[PDB]
RNA sequence: CGCAAGACGGACCAGAGCGAAAGCAUUUGCCAAGAAUGUUUUCAUUAAUCAAGAACGAAAGUCGGAGGUUCGAAGACGAUCAGAUACCGUCGUAGUUCCGACCAUAAACGAUGCCGACCGGCGAUGCGGCGGCGUUAUUCCCAUGACCCGCCGGGCAGCUUCCGGGAAACCAAAGUCUUUGGGUUCCGGGGGGAGUAUGGUUGCAAAGCUGAAACUUAAAGGAAUUGACGGAAGGGCACCACC
């Protein structure tokens, strides 16, 4: 019987997502940031919010939490998004192409390309899961 | 009625309409061949080394 | 009453009628 | 109103189907309608495998199996919990349970 | 597909359709000329022959009747007319 | 006078397990089956007709039959178990597994296991009516 | 008071020579007294013994019914009275998306034994088949059954009991039936499911002892 | 371990096939049939539905004759119960089996007449035909079987879609309907009385077909919704519940 009520969860997530720089692994920091901006008027509530921010910090070192968004994690993810590989994946020297798509390319006036490699197709013609 | 230091690596939990019966899967320490599942009353925690007193007549059902 | 058993009662009644005017 | 499109039976494109007797109450139910279960079980229960095998003359006998096909009526299946009532949306699901 | 030129259909699609369902019905059957190694006169045979037609100069048959196309016999070369 | 069992060899018998739902028959015979050696049922132990099929009655019957067979020379047994069969239930009663395990635990050597349930090729009419047992 | 087993003797019944193992078990018979002789109540006994107990390495799901014919030197002599598969063996191959061909033949050996042979076969799903069912059409079933019947007739009517049982031990009849019916419809688990003795020639000790040759 | 009698064709057996429907499951042979497919055959409107009329028509029932295992209407007991005259158990007659003659009724149902046209998709499956890499047996190319990938035509169906319809449930027909007319048969007109009476007719009989009215009534009914209830199921909780 220790399920954190939505009051605690919302307050803790808002506090963490907003002023994570001031928030480490403690309680008085949370009570201070409360009494500064969004003051909470009780004591057991402040203890439970400190406990939930502690738990969320324990779960946030291993990875980004679903309900929170720091500038740090968003920054890391946008740097990963902006990643430009040195060599393109589509820049292959040789591309394997089946005879049917080869004929299709020939019909598109693209049969004179030299970067293709006609690959022998499947010997058999079975591709379905046995019914049952 | 074998006697050995049974290495328990499988304790699933309690079941029964009186709720004191835990199902312990007694496994032998260095056998890795046979195991017994028993309904026994009392706290038998995960990882403990049971005293082997009997290796048949498993937890009865129905 | 069940429709089948109602019909059975009507048929028994008809049998009695057949009997009385033999 | 029509509870089932197939009328609760597999009869389709024919007129009559031979009946079979329920294996629990001996009730005549059409073969396509009866709920069919197939039990391929070990002759000895999983508990008794060790004591039979340890007292078996042969080395690695490999124990036989009881194969029984049971035919139930609807009522006996509901009582035996072989199947149960389902929601109108989920009644149409012919997929066997994953088990 | 809400716009299909039924006047001029694809030849592949008309070859696909039933012999009657086509724009103008045409049979899937044809007539062949069969040549035997030892005979020098041509013999026209229906593709879907219903009878065991024999060659007058050879002891072998030209085709076996079947449920559909007749079963031509090896050793006779067929050439479809038209 | 008696059997000619060797020092290491074991003589065999055939055990018929009639596992009905009213009581369990534990029967032992020669390999042929023509000579009955000793047969103790589930109703020979308990006087509760509910208990005649229960696994404990099967345990008692199998242990009795094992003791009698051992005192009569037989050491190993072949297993040929049956249900009621016929048009009635094709499944062993509650005492088949118990009787077999009690025979195994009594120091017996189990041989081959077979089912001898009478399985008709659609034989005569089942006992129940058209609507069956409505209770 | 007096248990009947104090008036009972033990005999060691034996199998014919075509089986690798000779001693197949013992048997209890009461001692001779009155008009009753210890042998007339012992001749009519049938032992349903697995093949693996009569061959050093063979199938355990094949059972042979051997019937005593006389008792020489406290040894009961048995001959082939039947052949079966175990109940679980038969039940383990009747699947629900294939057709089962059940042929049978009344045939006679060259020595006078009349045997009814039952052969069972099951159609085989191909290793690349997608279709769920592997049924055979009725004409195909008839062709397969006719091939089974003629194979059984040609494999029993040309032989006598000794060689018939000799070829029954590895069930070469089933292998021949499978290879013959492969051209019609591939079959999966083909065996001579049963062999029963309808009528047998007159009792003679000479052929009996010649079997144990 | 044998013998005999009668029954019934388990598993394979399927939302598979056939049949006008009722219905049809061991083999083999014979007899006559039949759909579909294939057809650059033949006739050439010979067609569709269908009063009168006719053939067939589960089970039970009737009569006559064989048979009679099992099951089992009635019935006799034994239990349960307040009482059961029932459900349950042990028996047990007619019947349940075959032949001949009746009967012509079923929730005889897809509760959905038949013929015809048109109007989406997809994956299967039974039959036939056609085409095509490849594997496999016939110890040989090609045939042909067994598979694999498609195409066509009928068939039993299935999923999906606001095609459209419908009171909706649902229906690819129960759509193409106030934008109402392709052809044709049967049939309903608020609920009861009542499928009753009576007449006719059929039948050995049971009964079948046709079939009212007086009188009585403001509703009866269909589909769906919410709640309540369930000696319905699945989860959860409570010493004002239990252990």
């Amino acid at each position: 019987g220790r399920v954190r009520t939505k009051t605690v969860k919302k307050a803790a997530r808002v506090i963490i997502e907003k002023y994570y720089t001031r928030l480490g692994n403690d309680f008085h920091t949370n009570k201070r940031v409360c009494e500064e901006i969004a003051i909470i008027p009780s004591k057991k509530l402040r203890n439970k919010i400190a406990g939930y921010v502690t738990h969320l910090m324990k779960r946030i070192q291993r990875g980004p939490v679903r309900g929170i968004s720091i500038k740090l994690q968003e920054e890391e993810r946008e740097r990963r998004d902006n990643y430009v590989p040195e060599v393109s994946a589509l820049d292959q020297e040789i591309i394997e192409v089946d005879p049917d798509t080869k004929e299709m390319l020939k019909l598109l006036d693209f049969g004179s390309l030299s970067n293709l490699q006609v690959t022998q197709p499947t010997v058999g013609m079975n591709f379905k899961t046995p019914r049952g | 009625q074998p006697i050995k230091l049974a290495r328990v690596t499988k304790v699933l939990g309690r079941t029964g309409s009186q709720g004191q019966c835990t199902q312990v899967r007694v496994e032998f320490m260095d056998d890795t061949s046979r195991s017994i599942i028993r309904n026994v009353k009392g706290p038998v925690r995960e990882g403990d080394v049971l005293t082997l007193l009997e290796s048949e007549r498993e937890a009865r059902r129905l | 009453m069940r429709a089948k058993w109602r019909k059975k009662r009507m048929r028994r009644l008809k049998r009695k009628r057949r009997k009385m005017r033999q | 109103t029509k509870k089932r499109r197939n009328n609760g039976r597999a009869k389709k494109g024919r007129g009559h189907v031979q009946p079979i007797r329920c294996t629990n109450c001996a009730r005549c139910v059409p073969k396509d309608k009866a709920i069919k279960k197939f039990v391929i079980r070990n002759i000895v229960e999983a508990a008794a495998v060790r004591d039979i095998s340890e007292a078996s003359v042969f080395d690695a006998y490999v124990l036989p199996k009881l194969y029984v096909k049971l035919h139930y009526c609807v009522s006996c299946v509901i009582h035996s919990k072989v199947v149960r009532n389902r929601s109108r949306e989920a009644r149409k699901d012919r997929t066997p349970p994953p088990r | 597909p809400l716009a299909k030129d039924l006047l001029h259909p694809s030849p592949e699609e008309e070859k696909r359709k039933h012999k009657k369902k086509r724009l103008v019905q045409s049979p899937n059957s044809y007539f062949m000329d069969v040549k035997c190694p030892g005979c020098y006169k041509i013999t026209t045979v229906f593709s879907h022959a219903q009878t065991v037609v024999l060659c007058v100069g050879c002891s072998t048959v030209l085709c076996q009747p079947t449920g559909g196309k007749a079963r031509l016999t090896e050793g006779c070369s067929f050439r479809r007319k038209q | 006078l008696g059997p000619q069992v060797a020092e290491g060899e074991n003589v065999f018998g055939v055990c018929h397990i009639f596992a009905s739902f009213n009581d369990t028959f534990v029967h032992v015979t020669d390999l042929s089956g023509k000579e009955t050696i000793c047969r103790v049922t589930g109703g020979m132990k308990v006087k509760a007709d509910r208990d005649e099929s229960s696994p404990y009655a099967a345990m008692l019957a199998a242990q009795d039959v094992a003791q009698r067979c051992k005192e009569l020379g037989i050491t190993a047994l072949h297993i040929k178990l049956r249900a009621t069969g016929g048009n009635r239930t094709k499944t062993p009663g509650p005492g088949a597994q118990s009787a077999l395990r009690a025979l195994a635990r009594s120091g017996m050597k189990i041989g081959r296991i077979e089912d001898v349930t009478p399985i008709p090729s659609d034989s005569t009419r089942r006992k129940g009516g058209r609507r069956g047992r409505r209770l | 008071v007096v248990d009947p087993f104090s008036k009972k003797d033990w005999y060691d019944v034996k199998a014919p020579a075509m089986f690798n193992i000779r001693n197949i078990g013992k048997t209890l018979v009461t001692r001779t007294q009155g008009t009753k002789i210890a042998s007339d109540g012992l001749k009519g006994r049938v032992f349903e013994v697995s093949l693996a107990d009569l061959q050093n390495d063979e199938v355990a799901f094949r059972k042979f019914k051997l019937i005593t014919e006389d008792v020489q030197g406290k040894n009961c002599l048995t001959n082939f009275h039947g052949m079966d598969l175990t109940r679980d063996k038969m039940c383990s191959m009747v699947k629900k998306w294939q057709t089962m061909i059940e042929a049978h033949v009344d045939v006679k050996t060259t020595d006078g034994y009349l045997l009814r042979l039952f052969c069972v076969g099951f159609t085989k799903k191909r290793n690349n088949q997608i279709r769920k069912t592997s049924y055979a059409q009725h004409q195909q079933v008839r062709q397969i059954r006719k091939k089974m019947m003629e194979i059984m007739t040609r494999e029993v009517q040309t032989n006598d009991l000794k060689e018939v049982v000799n070829k029954l031990i590895p069930d070469s009849i089933g292998k021949d039936i499978e290879k013959a019916c492969q051209s019609i419809y591939p079959l999966h688990d083909v065996f001579v499911r049963k062999v029963k003795m309808l009528k047998k020639p007159k009792f003679e000790l000479g052929k009996l002892m010649e079997l144990h040759g």
